[PDB]
């Protein structure tokens, strides 16, 4: 303990660029990061799928205004019908205008499409113009500009509307509130609102978002032969995948039989994938949900199509095991992991890998991405967690306890948060700038810990085990956002017990609750 | 406001929020004086709150079956008992009737709807209901006595054996 | 099942043979969606009824697992060997832009056979006239013994 | 003690904003279609470097 | 020659004794699919002839172990001699 | 044998099938035999066999296991983590850049000729 | 089961070898069993430096001088040729005394080897013309890593299977 | 693991001596999902396919801590 | 009883374990390294092994500046 940092310290003493000033701010790995905010939709924007090495927001909220109305009451619809087509031709105007006339022609007449049956002419009035001057030729346009339109409509529609135009400035509002309050007013009343806004941000929007105990619908897997290792969810929670131990992959459709292919051949609900050699470990579904990915013990791995059901291509740079592949979160990028004591990062146009990652003194068991994308966790039966930088190649930061294996990891949606479950079977939280674990999670007998999960706002999270037991754990009863809401080890909500059941996986969906799967009945 | 959030699981509480949606929707009103907005709007309101009724039987009709059943025969039980003593509550059970589907309505109501007409004697919100019925087999024209009504004209053959009342015949007379 | 219904002939003729060669010592010393278990016992039945040579399933049930172990592992070097073939991602296969197979889908299959055992593939053809021919000629030789025994005997 | 964990919000983690593709499609013609990247090596071409 | 191997696979004359099934089951493991039927009776097929490769091993070496010139019963010593004649490795079993 | 549910002990293991020490005890006779084998092949190569030269008289000392032991494993039995080997190995890999491109919210796939196009196989 | 185990275990008259495996065996000076010193301990050059109690015999004395000079050879990989004898024989010397041993290579040992290496060689290049050719081609390193992913009994793992894997680059690049 | 023994050793096996075999395999049902509801809003129901607490009768250092 | 338990700390060894080193590697580190060493400053950093009493697994060093 005092006798590495003797030693640490005499080798920072030798370090010629590490004098005794800045030697004692790198014993500063002890404090850890503060507590930072979820970036809402409110005001940071969307960024583009790109790579790791460093418009048409219009159309984004065109997209908001004609997804938002038609999913409404019945009672609004004779009512915003009118309010479509106009602040359409409004943000063409805007856009082609703006110095995007190619992208103006193409969301034109894609959406030229919008109010066919009320204008008949105005289509071809906007279809002979296609650059700018001939927009300064045109007549029509600039005395539209001159004046004014006349819009009849109710007030709390309109209230609501704009409050709900309020809470999403990231892929556009501004811009058509600007518009509006430019030309119809049916951005001075929209500053109220925006005043009016900030009044609800004053006690009326909710502040700390505390902890919430968590429904759950469980999927026991019947008569296997304990010929199973892994499962997965969907992203919408449609469909559940398991992989064999004998190379197959047996999808399952939730709610019903969809599962027919889009072509005229190939006439129930289950589907199940052939192409592998071995065994499988790992399987991981594509964000965009028209794909999938699956390693095995033979080192391939290999990508599916979901309209057809079928594999596309193969992929091999790996000399053993991959045991579990994961996609990037946004898409493009995926990673494996192995018993050739490395991990290898693809992407999906190339077919050998991009980058090749070498730290462990034993195989690699799990792999994860970090909610940014440019972080890759892999953990080790070495009893030590490792990060890595995917341009780098090198490791940033190492995490060692857990005397014990490791199997299962999970990242809070925040950037602070790392999950470390292994056959020790206590649940440790990881701080990544500390590098020093912020809680110790206490519970789960003796047995291996499985997978878990954390919630959609990093408020609770979840544990699933072997020991025929499912363990929700609140997570900030002494983390830096103490919260407490007060009335074997604590920050321990709940335990559900299950009927002599090893649970495999979680999934958070969207809302509340969690979905399970497990096996072996009773 | 409730419906429309994401992060809310709402399966286990539909059997409670129902109440408060009928109870409203039919709106049986002690008082309600005329003020001249006792149904300028009402009528509005038993609409807003029969569309936000035909949404939530569209969204939990899957995690129970015994709801869409249980609101259909509690509305049906209030709707043909003469004593409603308010022509409103008559038409916020019809207007949520209305946004319901195609079948229900013309196995059992047209026997009902004779009756209560041979029983009604209101002139303006008899035409309002006749024309708004109207546009109701309108909408079940293009999916029987009331098919002939309103793809035909239906002249002393839907009429005759359908129609009563002095009413549904001003309705024939209006369209077909 | 002609393969299966030859291979049953066989094995008839040596039943009844190997009977008669068993009592005439006697007389003269006198003086679908299918599962795994359902699959490796079949393959154990197929074995088993191979072996004309021995007697069918007339050796110790070590012996069968090991062979039922071995030709699963065959069988799969096999099929590693044409899947293989088929990936490839090298330019000697791999469909050419002009539509230039420079080994057509027929060589990967000739190749994955040489690769694995067989060089040839009127080798099988080789095999099968063999078998048919082994079953004659065993019949021959115990009908002779079966002859020479009756006379024998007299 | 330079790190850089900090998030960023993306069209998966959110609703009523998830965008539409024309890739995956599927024409009446043809069957489905893709999207595939793009190199300039042709078939039968010469393989590469000299020996040397 | 090669085309008749494949003119006469497909009708009933020449069904390996391993049945459909069983091949479509280990086409499936080591991970092949095909709406053919010929490729995966030539599979059999050809396991067919090495496993009777192995019997005749065993046969003549099981010839040799006494008499040249209470039934036949193919042991382990017949066993890890023909195997190991061929690449399969060495059996050494033991006791206690 | 009872000493290797013993051996198993030390692992945490409790869970056993039976068949397990049958086969590793198998195993570890298999391995024995080879080794000490070669070993006495040793013994005699310094016994200084060819047709006919001298006499062949065993002692079998610890070196000559530590040579028939070390052939074993210089193609067998996964040995010390190579690290560095792995190191400077991928950072020969980790050395070309990114691609650093944008598909546009899809996936890239290989170029048709790399990839599959997994249609039922024929002739 | 426990309990029981140890008590049937003392049932054997073993009992009393299973009471004196309580120590630390290999009771010698050591053997190591880290990573690190194996490492580094099989990387740096040794150098059979001798005694002299009463007489080492030999008749030449022992010499470091070699392993550096094995160690600096251009050695094969950079050149495009298998090495001719004299560069072999340089390396070898080198690995002799860096082993322990002495005196000079002796010339025909060279010769062996270098006929071994082109069998070998002949056999690898034999089995990758098997799988490209069923019966004008030309190969690439596709075709050698299928069929050393067929046949990997012919090279022994390490080093260069490793390096393998991290040479198959993409067209474009 | 047969015993025998000599003038002990533990050793023999008498799993041998077949002539003929014709037993058929049984196929069993197929892997196939059973959902139900658990822990609606915390509460654990045990009126479906759920415990009852019956692990007070589990081995205490197994499945361990119970709060609800 | 319990004794035996307590006993029962083998931790067994091999006799001896590859190292997977191939000669690129050391050959151009090794090279490197005298380059360096004798142009800062056999000198460099090397093991001693005796003719004598090998076999073993681990040696001394020099250490010679």
């Amino acid at each position: 303990a005092a006798d590495l940092n003797r030693i640490v310290l005499e080798y920072l003493n030798k370090k010629g660029y590490h004098k005794t000033e800045s030697m004692l701010r790198m014993e500063s790995s002890h404090i850890p990061a503060p507590p930072t905010n979820i970036p809402t939709p409110q005001t940071t924007n969307i960024s583009r799928p790109t790579a790791p090495g460093r418009p048409a927001t219009i159309k984004r909220g065109y997209s908001i205004l004609k997804s938002w109305c038609e999913s409404s009451l019945d009672f609004y619809r004779p009512e915003l019908e009118k309010f479509l087509y106009p602040v359409f031709v409004h943000c063409y105007l805007d856009l082609i205008a703006r110095g995007y006339p190619s992208h103006a022609r193409e969301f034109y007449d894609k959406f030229s499409k919008d109010h066919s049956v009320l204008h008949e002419y105005e289509i071809s009035k906007l279809g002979g113009i296609s650059l700018k001057e001939h927009l300064q030729e045109n007549d029509v346009a600039k005395i539209f500009r001159s004046h004014k339109f006349k819009v009849l409509i109710g007030r709390t529609t309109f209230n609501l509307l704009l409050y709900f135009l309020n809470e999403n400035d990231a892929v556009g509002g501004g811009v058509v509130l600007r518009l509006i309050n430019q030309y119809i007013e049916p951005a001075q009343d929209l500053r109220n609102d925006i005043a009016m806004i900030q009044d609800s941000r004053a006690k009326i929007k909710l502040s700390a978002a505390q902890a919430s105990l968590p429904s759950v619908c469980m999927y026991t897997f019947h008569n296997t032969n304990n010929d199973l290792t892994c499962l997965k969810f969907n992203d919408d929670s449609t469909m559940v995948a398991s992989g064999f131990q004998d190379s197959f992959i047996k999808l399952w459709s939730i709610d019903g039989s969809p599962l027919r292919s889009l072509l005229k051949n190939d006439p129930k609900g289950s589907r199940r994938l052939v192409g592998h050699s071995g065994a499988v470990y790992g399987v991981d579904f594509s964000p965009d949900n028209r794909y999938l990915i699956s390693c095995s013990e033979d080192k391939t791995v290999r990508l599916w199509s979901l309209d057809t059901y079928t594999c596309l291509v193969s992929y091999k740079g790996h000399s053993s095991s991959v045991w579990d592949v994961k996609f990037s979160p946004m898409g493009h990028y995926f990673a494996t992991a192995s018993h050739d004591q490395t991990a290898r990062l693809w992407s999906c146009d190339h077919i050998y890998p991009l980058r090749i990652f070498a730290g462990h003194l034993n195989d690699v068991d799990c792999v994860e991405f970090h909610p940014n994308s440019t972080y890759l966790f892999t953990g080790s039966s070495d009893k030590t967690a490792r990060m890595w930088d995917i341009a780098r190649g090198e490791c940033v930061r190492v995490f060692m306890g857990h005397s014990g294996a490791i199997n299962c990891l999970a990242v809070s949606p925040d950037g602070r948060w790392l999950a470390s479950a292994g056959e020790d079977s206590v649940v440790c939280l990881w701080d990544i700038s500390t590098g020093r674990r912020i809680k110790a999670m206490r519970g789960h007998g003796r047995s291996s810990i499985y997978s878990l999960a954390f919630s959609r706002e990093g408020t609770v999270l979840v544990s699933t085990g072997a020991d025929n037991s499912v363990r929700v754990w609140d997570v900030k009863k002494n983390t830096n956002s103490p919260s407490a809401q007060p009335e074997a080890t604590n920050d321990h909500m709940s335990v559900y017990f299950t009927k002599k059941t090893p649970v495999y996986t979680v999934h958070f969906t969207r809302r509340n609750l969690c979905l399970a799967g497990g096996v072996f009945g009773g | 406001s409730l419906l429309m959030n994401e992060s809310l699981f709402l399966e286990p509480y539909v059997h409670a929020i129902i109440p408060c949606i009928l109870t409203l929707l039919l709106a049986k009103k002690i008082g309600n004086v005329d003020d001249e907005l006792q149904k300028q709007q009402q009528l509005a309101l038993r609409e807003l709150s029969a569309s936000l009724l035909e949404r939530v039987i569209e969204d939990f009709g899957s995690s129970y079956s015994t709801l869409k059943p249980r609101i259909t025969r509690t509305l049906l039980r209030a709707f043909v008992s003469v004593n409603n003593t308010t022509p409103g509550t008559q038409y916020g059970a019809l207007l949520g009737l209305r946004g319901l589907g195609s079948e229900v309505i013309r196995i059992v109501v047209l026997g009902n709807v004779i009756n209560w007409s041979s029983t009604f004697l209101e002139k303006l919100q008899q035409e309002d209901q006749v024309f708004l019925i109207d546009t109701l087999i309108e909408t079940l024209r293009v999916l029987i006595d009331n098919e002939r009504l309103k793809q035909r004209v239906g002249d002393l053959i839907a009429d005759r054996i359908q129609a009563c009342d002095d009413a549904q015949d001003i309705y024939w007379g209006i369209f077909f | 099942g002609m393969n299966k219904k030859f291979n049953e002939i066989i094995h008839l003729m040596q039943q009844i043979r190997r009977i008669c060669f068993k009592i005439s010592l006697i007389r003269q010393m006198q003086t679908d969606k299918l599962d795994s278990d359902v699959s490796y016992n079949s393959l154990k039945r197929s074995i088993s009824k191979i072996l004309m040579a021995n007697g069918f399933e007339s050796t110790a049930p070590f012996c069968s697992d090991v062979i039922t172990q071995i030709a699963e592992n065959y069988f799969g070097n096999l099929v590693k060997t044409l899947k293989n073939h088929i990936e490839s991602k090298s330019i000697n296969k791999v469909m050419g832009d002009a539509k230039f197979q420079k080994v057509s889908n027929k060589d990967i299959l000739l190749l994955s056979l040489l690769e694995n055992g067989v060089e040839s593939p009127d080798a099988l053809y080789e095999y099968y006239n063999e078998n048919i021919v082994k079953q004659i000629s065993k019949l021959e030789g115990l009908k002779s013994r079966l002859s020479s025994f009756l006379a024998e005997l007299l | 003690n330079l790190d850089l964990s900090v998030p960023l919000n993306p069209h998966r983690a959110t609703a009523n904003l998830k965008p539409e593709v024309k890739y995956p499609y599927y024409d009446p013609e043809t069957d489905t279609v893709v999207h595939e990247h793009r190199p300039d090596a042709r078939g039968n071409m010469v393989n590469a470097d000299t020996v040397d | 020659t090669l085309e008749e191997i494949l003119e006469m696979m497909e009708d009933e004359e020449f069904t390996p004794i391993i049945p459909d099934a069983v091949t479509d089951y280990y086409l499936a493991k080591n991970g092949f699919e095909t709406s053919d039927i010929k490729i995966k009776r030539i599979l059999a097929l050809a396991t067919q002839k090495f496993i009777s490769d192995i019997a005749q091993d065993a046969y003549e070496y099981s010839r040799i172990r006494s008499s040249s010139s209470n039934k036949v019963v193919l042991t382990m010593d017949d066993l890890r001699s023909a195997l190991g004649e061929y690449g399969i490795n060495v059996k050494r079993p033991n006791f206690y | 044998v009872r000493l290797l549910h013993l051996i198993f002990a030390t692992q945490n293991i409790y869970s056993y099938q039976d068949h397990v020490p049958l086969q590793l005890m198998d195993f570890a006779y298999r391995y024995t035999t080879g080794t000490l084998q070669d070993a006495t092949i040793y013994s005699d190569h310094a016994h200084a066999s060819n047709a006919g030269n001298a006499g062949t008289n065993a002692q079998l000392t610890t070196e000559d296991i530590r040579l028939a032991i070390a052939a074993r494993t210089n193609y067998q039995f996964k040995p010390v983590p190579p690290k560095e080997l792995l190191l400077e190995l991928a950072a020969e890999r980790n050395k070309k850049p990114l691609p650093a491109v944008i598909p546009t919210w899809g996936i890239r796939l290989p170029p048709e000729k790399y990839c599959l196009t997994g249609k039922d196989w024929v002739l | 089961y426990e309990r029981l185990k140890r008590d049937i275990l003392a049932l054997p008259v073993r009992e009393r070898r299973r009471i004196k495996a309580i120590t630390r065996e290999s009771g010698k000076k050591g053997m190591v069993n880290s990573v690190i010193t194996q490492t580094r301990q099989a990387l740096i050059p040794k150098v059979p430096v001798v005694t002299r109690p009463t007489n080492v015999p030999g008749n030449s004395v022992q010499w470091a001088q070699d392993v550096i000079h094995g160690f600096q050879a251009l050695l094969a990989s950079e050149i495009y040729e298998l090495p001719e004898m004299d560069n072999l024989r340089t390396r070898m010397t080198g690995i002799s005394r860096e082993h322990g041993l002495i005196g000079p290579v002796d010339d025909s040992v060279i010769e062996i080897m270098l006929i071994g290496l082109e069998q070998h060689l002949k056999g690898i290049v034999e089995a990758a013309i098997d799988i490209v050719k069923y019966r004008r081609h030309t190969l690439t390193i596709e075709d050698m890593y299928d069929t050393l992913e067929q046949y990997p009994y012919l090279v022994e793992p390490g080093g260069t299977l490793l390096r393998l894997q991290s040479v198959m680059l993409h067209d474009e690049d | 693991f047969k015993e025998a023994l000599v003038g002990y050793v533990d050793d023999d096996e008498v799993d041998f001596e077949k002539l003929i075999n014709e037993p058929l395999p049984k196929v069993p049902r197929f892997s196939t999902f059973t959902a139900h509801w658990l822990a609606i809003e915390g509460v654990q129901p045990a009126i479906p396919q759920n415990p009852s607490p019956n692990d007070i009768k589990n081995i205490l250092p197994i499945n361990r801590g119970s709060m609800e | 009883h319990q004794v035996l338990d307590g006993v029962a700390k083998s931790y067994p060894l091999p006799l001896e374990r590859k190292v997977i080193m191939p000669a690129r590697s050391r050959s151009s580190f090794l090279r490197m390294r005298e380059m360096f060493a004798g142009a800062i400053l056999l000198y460099s950093r090397t093991a001693v092994i005796d003719v004598d009493r090998a076999g073993d697994y681990y040696f001394s060093v020099r250490a010679s500046p």
